[PDB]
RNA sequence: GCAGUCAAGCGUUCAUAGCGACAUUGCUUUUUGAUUCUUCGAUGUCGGCUCUUCCUAUCAUACCGAAGCAGAAUUCGGUAA
RNA sequence: AGAACUGGCGAUGCGGGAUGAACCGAACGUAGAGUUAAGGUGCCGGAAUACACGCUCAUCAGACACCACAAAAGGUGUUAGUUCAUCUAGACAGCCGGACGGUGGCCAUGGAAGUCGGAAUCCGCUAAGGAGUGUGUAACAACUCACCGGCCGAAUGAACUA
């Protein structure tokens, strides 16, 4: 039959620095800075000084309480996100045929191509949304690691380039050819 | 299936419905290209004559075929394409119900012109004496230019009042075929004033298209009269 | 307006079935009718099954054969005038005429400097709010469709820019030829007000 | 209170009868009605129910009525109830959060129609049962009730228009 | 809160008159029995008087036109007011009660 | 559970698929 | 670390005790009216000082509080009920002004058929007039 | 005619790659029957031709899932007129 | 299709129901005024954008009867209700973690020995350590689990019903 409910308060890091105006927030920390409105019905999530964000709601449901974990995981990645960053680690894989990946970032829309796929002429490229920023540390041609702050925008890009591989007509079993997630994602770093 | 078996393609597209007659002698292009390029020394458009036809060769080239190389024979269609006066820039503006025309500038020439203007385009071929143009009312290019001004504060995508010059040798009418061409360039304000600059004299062929380029022709096609399902569908 | 012979309204976040009720009322009334700001009217409920609707209606504008009508209209103006003649009796000539009462205009038509006004609780704020299965604003409901709407956004935007502009000097300069009561004032009368009104 | 919800009236009667050294023997049932149409009719289904007998035979001796006696205030109606969905009458206790008698009718029926199931021809219940307010369950409502009494608690739940204000 | 809104609400036609020389358009006198308030009346006008059109009885026309008027200004002030009418009436209903 | 999954994915309704496993 | 965040906000919540609410429809009337006690959160018992405001019990939600917050503790009965107006004060005053209020702002205006009345009204114009006169400054 | 459920069973082993009885609930109105509502001061028959518009329960093409998909011919199935 | 018992239609208007012989209200000389039935009150469309509450978010859905469809199966962790058990003595999701000894137990059979079939079921000491939960080999051959402990803190899952 319910509900009503009541505020959730997490301390925000000396790290971090948030600020606010209506209903977008601004996360800011060294690795650099988020932006995401987090509007909802009769909810707030307010800051109680700049030393905790802390989350209210007149009003409660089932869905209500669905959003207000939804928003509390959210503002957590974001928080953790300007600090630490989050990390992709992703490995090419290429059976037959020589996978030639680079992001060309500096001359250009930022994309990652990927050329000679499957053999393919054509080259198959995507953006990078936000600015999430990826350096391929080539060796042979395996390893790729995709940084940034937001979480959203950096899950996006990894999950993009592992769309683009898919070859849904032939078995997947047997053309392993593609990018696939090595990891999720991630820790910190000293430097 | 009631019927047929057994089944095939409806003859004669709905597309080209209705099959009437045209509003207008002259063909009229709804849209044109885009501004990308360079400014209104680039009319979006030229007007020309049908000829008939004539017959070239051409030095070829699709190296897929074994037939490839040497000179082939292609068809050609020779349209007599004079020297055209852009008399004026009219401004089309966009807004919301549609577009409304704020001005049209005016050259000091055109003179049998306007005659031609008056000829179907306005009526009565030398039928009672005049029929009329108005004339440059009195050094008033400061009307035409006012409404300029105002042309540059929005956007059509600035517009050109053109005629062709039949006189030339082909047809025994003398009268013009009053056009609205579209000027597609540059930036806005260069856009005006090249448009500006256009008005001021003729423009040719060679001002517009260079050689090759691929062009998109409209014309109205030839006439048969009344007719049955068999020829027309 | 609530009066004989103003009439203007706002569309701004306004329910489009309840805006269309009075809207053929007051037609029905006599009033000649000029809705404004169309695009930014809200009609509740997703967007995917209020366009699952409007296809099927594009579908069935698909035919008859024939040529001359039926028409599924595409844009914000064009919706809310199909929606006074399904309101209004379409059958009769009483009907008809309010019908040519009405004209539906999109962002601003040419000044009307006079405020659009809101009706008593019309608006979709207060009328979602448990809520809202979403909410649907008809200029986002006609890019889907196809464009007199796309011009006619265009066009809010520029009216909106424009207008946002003389608010903000408009506003500056009543507080500055209001501040009267910033109290001047008391000088015996501010106790006739108090009284005069009072017994 | 104003118009209704359902003042229990204490129904009594005999029976009241035959020539035989028999004769039925006394009783009651009080149900929650709204007057004396209803009144009658209740114990003619309870007759029914329970007893017996006939409508000649229950005799009504007298009638007396319900308002309020402790405050308005604050049971949590403990409710015996039979919901009638889809074929008969299926049993139920339902406790739930009421300020009264007058009240518990209304939430029930509430929650028979939406929740249950219900419609025209019911009826009713069989018993209303008053409770400690730390006893209460089954739960979701009163819960947080029991904890207001509690209080601080109060100080909570003072939630409702809060986020409308601005200070 | 308010305004009017409020049904009430009875009334009397005093007479309607189809005047032109042709000049003038058409007038219609109603005098409502106690009704309203002369605040009610004077913050307001433009209250629309709605009268239905009915079987009284026997057989009148019984029509789905129900009709609506209009206070144009009052003449009298606290009781009487001035109406017009627009529409069409059902036949000769001076007299006739007044009523939302 | 992982049967049911796999005859639904392949040919059922989406939504068909879920709950029961659950 | 000078001045802290913000946060988007603020509060309003009381429906307990404290809160003075404000008239939905009902009665043969309206009037204005406090929580006493608390029920659960649908039930609520609202009383007030003086006069006639009866007690009513209701499902609160249309019924609507107003800006307005007087201070006691939670728990009442008729004789604190008495005490915590006259000690609180100024909510009356606050009362008559304006936040969904306005009741003497109101009653002030209601009470005008006159001869007398109207000349006064008329009056406070002739006075804006002087006052936007005097805004003009010449 | 087609579908759904259940799944005995078969498929080397394996209910469900595929095939799938008994039973059972449906749906459609395009075969057949049933009827006797309509027309006996008159509805032109089958079939075919040709012209149109449609339907989805999709044979192919597009995109997809599964496989008893190594390739690869393929099989089954989804979305889709 | 063909009976019974009755009302209506036929031969019965008018009001309701989109239309509409037999559905509801209603049995009708005329004319008027009043007030009502049936049934309805966002607009079309009288007359409420009524009041207290609760569910639903599919545009379900605006439907007595009706060419008003929707079932078996009904999922179901949707919501609700019920019935039985487990929880501040600390359940539950997840993650983490531990195991000596009477002693590898009678029958039968090529062969059961924790785990093919088939018995009793006590006890040490004792956080705790079952003659054992599943995964095995011809048969024997490990490892986990039971049972037991922690990190967290508040409800919990199973059955039926609408």
């Amino acid at each position: 039959m319910k509900y009503i409910q009541t505020e959730q308060q997490i301390e925000v890091p000396e790290g971090v620095t948030v600020s606010i105006k209506s209903r977008i927030v601004k996360v800011v920390g060294p690795r650099g800075t988020l932006t995401k409105n987090l509007k909802h019905i009769d909810v707030t999530f307010t800051k109680v000084n700049n030393q905790l964000i802390k989350v209210a709601v007149h009003n409660g449901g089932r869905k209500h309480v669905a959003a207000l974990r939804t928003v509390k995981s959210l503002v957590d990645n974001m928080i953790t996100g300007v600090t630490k960053g989050y990390k992709y680690k992703m490995r090419y894989v290429y059976a037959h045929f020589p996978i030639n990946v680079n992001i060309v970032e500096k001359d250009g829309a930022k994309f990652i191509e990927v050329r000679n796929f499957l053999g393919d002429k054509k080259i198959r490229n995507v953006p990078v949304r936000d600015g999430v920023t990826i350096e391929f540390s080539t060796n042979v041609k395996d390893e790729i690691v995709l940084s940034g702050n937001s979480v959203e925008d950096v899950s996006q890009n990894a999950a993009d380039l592992q769309q683009i591989c898919r070859v849904r007509n032939k078995d997947i079993r047997k053309f392993l050819d593609g990018i696939y997630v090595s990891h999720k994602g991630f820790i910190t770093e000293d430097l | 299936m009631s019927h047929r078996k057994y089944e095939a393609p409806r003859h004669g597209h709905l597309g080209f419905l209705p099959r009437k007659r045209a509003a207008s002698i002259r063909a009229r292009v709804k849209a044109f290209p885009k501004d990308d390029r360079s400014k209104p020394v680039a009319l979006t458009s030229f007007l020309g004559y049908k000829a008939g036809m004539t017959t070239i060769v051409r030095d070829l080239d699709r190296p897929g075929s074994k037939f490839h190389k040497r000179e082939v024979v292609e068809a050609v269609t020779v349209v007599d394409t004079p020297p055209v006066v852009v008399v004026g820039v009219v401004g089309y503006v966009e807004t919301p119900r549609g577009l409304r025309s704020l001005t049209t500038v005016w050259a000091e020439h055109l003179s049998d012109e306007v005659k031609r203007r008056f000829y179907k385009n306005w009526y009565k071929s030398k039928k009672k004496a005049f029929t009329k143009y108005s004339a440059k009312y009195a050094q008033d290019g400061a009307g035409i230019e006012r409404e300029l001004a105002r042309i540059k504060k929005y956007a059509s995508v600035v517009r050109v009042l053109v005629h062709t010059q039949i006189r030339k040798t082909p047809l025994a009418q003398k009268k013009a075929h009053l056009a609205e061409i579209q000027l597609n360039g540059g930036s806005i304000s260069e856009k005006v004033d090249w448009a500006r600059e256009h008005f001021e004299k003729t423009v040719a062929v060679d001002s517009v298209f260079e050689q090759n380029e691929m062009i998109d022709a409209i014309a109205v096609t030839k006439g048969h009269g009344f007719e049955g399902v068999t020829h027309r569908w | 307006m609530s009066v004989e012979p103003v009439v203007v309204i706002d569309g701004k976040g306004h329910l489009v079935g309840r805006l269309a009720s009075v809207v053929a009322k007051q037609l029905l009334n006599g009033q000649k009718i000029v809705v404004v700001r169309a695009e930014e009217l809200n009609i509740s409920g997703e967007f995917f099954r209020n366009k699952l609707k409007y296809h099927d209606f594009l579908r069935k504008a698909t035919a008859f054969n024939k040529t001359r009508g039926p028409f599924h209209f595409r844009a914000p103006s064009r919706i809310f005038y199909k929606a006074l003649r399904g309101m209004v009796s379409h059958k009769t000539a009483r009907g008809k005429a309010a019908l040519e009462r009405l004209k539906v205009f999109e962002g601003i038509p040419p000044p009307y400097d006079k405020k659009k006004r809101v009706v008593v609780p019309q608006a979709l704020r207060v009328l979602r709010l448990k809520p809202g299965r979403k909410y649907t604003t008809l200029g986002k409901l006609s890019t889907s469709v196809g464009w007199k709407y796309e011009d006619v956004v265009a066009k809010l935007e520029a009216k909106r820019k424009v207008s946002s502009a003389e608010y903000y000097a408009k506003k500056r300069a009543f507080t500055k030829k209001v501040a009267s009561a910033n109290a001047t004032a008391a000088e015996s009368d501010v106790a006739k007000q108090l009284a005069a009104l009072g017994y | 209170m104003g118009a209704f919800r359902f003042h229990q009236y204490q129904v009594v009667g005999r029976g009241l009868p035959t020539p035989t050294d028999e004769h039925p023997k006394i009783y009651r049932m009080k149900l929650w009605a709204t007057n004396e149409v209803r009144a009658k009719s209740k114990f003619w289904y309870f007759l029914r129910k329970l007893k017996k007998v006939k409508k000649s035979n229950g005799q009504i001796l007298a009638i007396n009525e319900i308002f309020e006696k402790n405050p308005t205030t604050i049971k949590n109606y403990g409710i015996w109830l039979r919901y009638q969905s889809r074929t008969g009458y299926h049993n139920m206790y339902k406790e739930y959060r009421d300020t009264t008698l007058n009240g518990a009718v209304e939430q029930m029926y509430t929650e028979m129609a939406s929740r249950h199931r219900v419609r025209f021809p019911c009826i009713q219940i069989i018993k209303t049962a008053t409770v400690h307010f730390k006893l209460c369950k089954r739960d979701n409502t009163k819960q947080f009730h029991k904890s207001d009494i509690k209080f601080p608690l109060v100080y909570r739940k003072v939630r409702p228009p809060t986020r409308k204000l601005k200070t | 809160m308010a305004e009017s809104h409020r049904l009430y609400v009875k009334g009397k036609h005093l007479s309607y008159q189809r005047s032109k020389r042709v000049n003038n358009p058409n007038v219609s006198l109603i005098k409502i029995e106690g009704v309203a308030t002369p605040q009610d009346a004077q913050f307001y006008l433009g209250k629309r008087i709605a009268y239905v059109y009915r079987a009284s009885k026997e057989v009148r026309g019984s029509k789905i036109r129900v009709m609506w008027g209009k206070v144009t200004r009052t003449h009298g002030n606290s009781g009487v007011v001035r109406a017009t009418f627009r529409n069409n009436l059902p036949a000769k209903t001076f007299g006739a009660s007044v009523r939302i | 559970k992982f049967r049911r999954n796999h005859k639904h994915a392949l040919h059922g309704t989406a939504k068909a698929l879920a709950a029961a496993k659950k | 670390m000078s001045t802290d965040s913000i946060v988007k906000a603020s509060n309003w919540r009381l429906v307990e005790v404290g809160r003075v609410v404000l008239i939905k429809k009902g009665q043969s009337a309206g009037k204005l009216a406090a929580i006493v006690e608390i029920i659960d959160q649908k039930k609520v018992l609202i009383d007030g000082p003086k006069a006639g405001v009866p007690r009513q019990a209701i499902n609160l939600g249309q019924v609507v509080l107003t800006p307005l917050t007087f201070a006691l503790p939670r728990g009442a009965r008729t004789a604190t009920v008495s005490k915590k107006w006259a000690a609180a004060a100024v909510c009356e005053k606050w009362a008559a002004s304006s936040w969904a209020k306005k009741i003497a702002q109101r009653e002030r205006r209601a009470a005008l058929t006159d001869f007398e009345r109207f000349q006064v009204m008329v009056l406070r114009k002739q006075k804006r007039y002087t006052v936007k006169k005097a805004l003009a400054k010449a």
